[PDB]
């Protein structure tokens, strides 16, 4: 018997400032929602669009693909909840994609240890940026953070390795194991998640 | 020698567009965060006129020529607001160190970055035609307005806008960097 309480847009993202998604989620403190329309438009247009994807981010998500994602210029998007009772609009949400870009983690994180004659052993951290960036056509510009540590230790040791990917770790207690993990960020814009972490164990002669 | 000549553009420019950030955001915790100003900014860049690239494959269809002389036109034409920016803030009595502080670096590094540019169009394009043609800004009477949440709007618009707009010259110039010295394999 209740009409829908005021639905929240709470988070939107863009994995490579090409596409989009943003996420809402229902009021509590009215009935159920039978249906939601996320409605926006364009800064300097007065067109009125539908959100044109409501599958591909899941539950309570719109996605904007590339033909509906463009940068530098901002999205005023609202989101209603209707059921038969009645219904509820959402606060207007301005968002530009420039700022709300934050990378999937980087792949492939490989480590091996490297004892050469003439020169002091070391580690040898290489990775991969996540897939669905472009970096080559210079469209988007990824710097990369490792951190390593052994079990049990109270702090993580952390490197900025700019925009390389691949690192050298110079010192490192021989016979102890060490976590590693990598993450980036773009040049404007939020820190992935860590990678997953990759074990390495230091040889006792080092 | 272009490698050189596009890394130094590009230090300045990455530089320029964080400092940008980092004062649009300062400006906006101090005095407007609570507040509608975000609202009133919908369309007003003095450089919204201009035929800007709004997503890579935009970006790709532009022809180098066309697109290098896009990023100096948009520095040229920010010479102006960024001048009296400086110059309305430094005048106050008690100016806030932080904001006026990124204010006059991004005034300075901009002038060395168009420099720059102005130099690489040298190398690359030297049989290009001297002809200014920049849109032009003329927000100074809004900036000096003694309405105060006026004037807090028009100095929104403005860092806004010079957010969007470093960090737009920034991302372009990436761009070509990848395209002119690594045919797109960066
Ligand atoms: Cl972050
Ligand atoms: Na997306
Ligand atoms: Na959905
Ligand atoms: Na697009």
């Amino acid at each position: 018997m209740l009409p829908p309480g005021k639905p929240e847009i709470f988070k939107c993202r863009s994995p490579n400032k090409e596409t989009f998604t943003c996420w809402w989620r229902p009021g509590t403190d009215g009935g159920l929602p039978t249906n939601y329309s996320l409605t926006y438009h364009r800064e300097g247009e007065t067109l009125m669009h539908e959100c044109p994807d409501y599958i591909t981010g899941g539950p309570n998500s719109c996605h904007f693909g590339k033909q509906y994602t463009s940068m530098w210029r901002t999205y005023i998007m609202m989101v209603n909840a209707t059921n038969q009772m009645g219904s509820s609009f959402s606060d207007e949400l301005y968002v530009d994609v420039t700022y709300i870009v934050q990378p999937d983690p980087p792949l492939e994180l490989a480590v091996e240890v490297k004892q050469p004659e003439d020169r002091k052993p070391y580690l040898w951290i290489k990775w991969s940026p996540p897939t669905l960036i472009d970096l080559k056509t210079g469209w988007f510009t990824l710097l990369y953070e490792i951190r390593l540590k052994p079990e049990k230790a109270a702090e993580w040791e952390i490197h900025f390795a700019g925009q390389q990917t691949e690192f050298k770790i110079l010192s490192l207690h021989p016979g102890q194991k060490y976590l590693v993990q990598v993450r980036c960020k773009p040049d404007a814009g939020y820190w992935s998640a860590w990678s997953p972490a990759t074990f390495i164990q230091i040889p006792s002669d080092f | 020698m272009l490698r050189d000549l596009f890394d130094r553009a590009v230090v300045l420019s990455h530089y320029i567009a964080n400092l940008s950030s980092e004062m649009f955001s300062e400006f906006d915790k101090r005095y407007t965060h609570g507040r509608g100003f975000i609202t009133k900014a919908i369309n007003s860049c003095h450089t919204s006129s201009l035929a800007t690239p709004e997503d890579k494959e935009q970006a790709q269809q532009m022809n180098q020529k066309d697109f290098l002389s896009l990023i100096v036109s948009i520095l040229r034409s920010w010479n102006e607001p960024l001048y009296h920016l400086v110059t309305e803030v430094r005048g106050m009595q008690e100016a806030p160190e932080a904001i006026l502080s990124k204010a006059v670096e991004i005034e300075e590094q901009t002038k060395r970055l168009l420099e720059r540019m102005e130099l690489i169009v040298s190398q690359v394009h030297p049989e290009t035609k001297e002809n200014e043609i920049y849109p032009v800004w003329s927000g100074l009477p809004s900036l000096q307005m003694a309405d105060e949440e006026s004037r807090l709007s028009a100095y929104y618009n403005l860092l806004h806008c010079l957010r969007r707009d470093s960090h737009k010259i920034d991302n372009y110039l990436k761009l070509l960097k990848c395209r002119i010295i690594h045919n797109n394999n960066c």
